[PDB]
């Protein structure tokens, strides 16, 4: 739903690492592996949690009962 | 204010023998709002 | 109190049935033509399938 907090296999962070990596597909416009290297995840364990992420999250937080739509 | 209104949201409150519905509205159909009260949870 | 579209959500939050009104137009021939009384019919709520042209969305 919303970006792991750790890697499942390393233990290693990368849940600061989603907000960014999509402003370095966007805007540097690289590649999905140059991205994930720049910021610094190394082990293919690392690199799978942030390449296949899905934010499904964004898709529920359209239906918000708290506001008039 | 214990509900809330499914339709436009509008947050309001029931009495006894009231209508079951939205005073904005006219909308039937209520959400019971959650309120500032203590769950407690172990992080694992 | 004039009428009201209902979406499915609603359906499915009440735990009711998606229905509109299915209305007949009865044709009642008294002697082969000589006299005939029409009268459009109110037969109940028909569920109706979602997504198609008798559906909201
Ligand atoms: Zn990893
Ligand atoms: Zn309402």
């Amino acid at each position: 739903m919303i970006v792991p907090v750790r890697c499942f296999s390393c233990g290693k962070v990368v849940g600061d690492k989603w907000e960014s990596y999509l402003n370095l597909l966007q805007e540097d416009e690289l590649d999905e592996g140059t991205a994930l290297s720049r910021l610094g995840l190394k082990r293919y364990c690392c690199r799978r949690m942030i390449l296949t992420h899905v934010d499904l999250i964004e898709k529920f937080l359209r239906y918000n009962p708290l506001e008039k739509r | 204010l214990k509900y809330i209104c499914a339709e436009c949201s509008s947050k309001l409150s029931l009495s006894r023998t009231d209508a079951v519905r939205c005073k904005d509205c006219g909308h039937r159909i209520l959400l019971k709002a959650r309120t500032k009260r203590l769950v407690q949870f172990e992080a694992r | 109190a004039v009428e009201r579209k209902v979406y499915p959500s609603e359906s499915r939050q009440r735990l009711t049935s998606y229905r509109g009104k299915l209305l007949l137009k009865l044709k009642w021939s008294v002697n082969n033509g000589e006299e005939n009384l029409f009268e459009v019919r109110d037969c109940g709520g028909l569920p109706v399938m979602l997504q198609s042209n008798r559906c909201h969305l």
